[PDB]
């Protein structure tokens, strides 16, 4: 049932580089602090997504044995993963305690912020559901890893190679959700079946930005790369 | 086509 050695080296791992994120409060201070325009808004959430992208590429070069892969499959991985890994992250941000009210500015701020109302809806359907998940930061860190080593990406021409190095990924998450919920057996299950849920987000997020409330959409020139914009 | 993802990678 218990970790063994390795896979407490591996964890441990992880756990570190994905601590070298923006911390979530760095986020919600910004957010709760003052109320901006949906144009100021556009321009916090490019500058906090480019930022993300680039954390991201890093954490994704460390996982182990992603340097061994073929470049083009590791291009196809990190192209594949950063929308989702992107809501995973604000899911996790989301669904941090914050003081009295906080949590309700902070939904409320993000409702009004320049989406369509038909985006908002199926984002915080999602941010609940996992929000009811109690995850800790192990959890995000070791799905995150999970949803960049998608075997069953698209362009991936060596399958196999990717599907070495998710599994043991796979074991450790397993072992925690035992660990940390032994009361719900379901917990693993769940997991895995909101990922499912969160490749819903990469189908219609070009429309979602689109959709925003603004005259002009300016993108950086890495996120067009990575969002398929401009 | 995603030459800066390249770079990154590849730094
Ligand atoms: C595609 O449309 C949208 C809409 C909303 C969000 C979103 N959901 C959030 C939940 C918790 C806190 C922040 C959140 N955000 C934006 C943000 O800053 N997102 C960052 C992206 C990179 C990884 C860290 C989070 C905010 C929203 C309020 C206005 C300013 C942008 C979003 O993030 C995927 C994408």
């Amino acid at each position: 049932m218990e970790l063994t050695p390795d896979q407490q080296t591996l964890l441990h791992f992880i756990m570190d580089s994905y601590n070298k994120q923006r911390m979530p409060q760095e986020i919600t201070n910004k957010i709760l602090k003052e109320a901006f325009s949906a144009e100021e808004n556009f321009l916090i959430l490019t500058e906090m997504a480019t930022n993300h992208v680039q954390v991201l590429v890093e954490f994704t070069k460390k996982l182990p044995g992603f340097q061994t892969l073929d470049h083009e499959d590791q291009i196809a991985l990190l192209k594949g993963s950063a929308v989702e890994a992107m809501f995973l992250r604000s899911a996790e941000i989301f669904n941090k305690k914050l003081p009295s009210g906080h949590s309700d500015l902070l939904e409320a701020r993000i409702r009004n912020s320049g989406i369509s109302d038909e985006y908002i809806t199926p984002m915080f359907s999602f941010y609940k559901s996992i929000g009811e998940l109690k995850m800790t930061q192990e959890e995000y860190a070791l799905l995150t890893a999970i949803v960049i080593l998608s075997p069953d990406r698209q362009y991936i021409k060596d399958r196999e190679a990717v599907e070495k190095l998710q599994e043991p990924l796979l074991d450790v998450l397993q072992k925690l959700c035992k660990i940390h919920q032994p009361e719900n057996p379901q917990h693993f299950a769940c997991l895995l079946g909101r990922l499912t849920e969160l490749r819903t987000f990469n189908h219609h997020h070009a429309e979602m930005l689109m959709s925003w409330r603004v005259n002009d959409h300016k993108f950086t020139p890495l996120l067009c790369e990575i969002w398929d914009v401009q | 086509d995603h030459q800066l993802l390249r770079y990154l990678l590849d730094k």
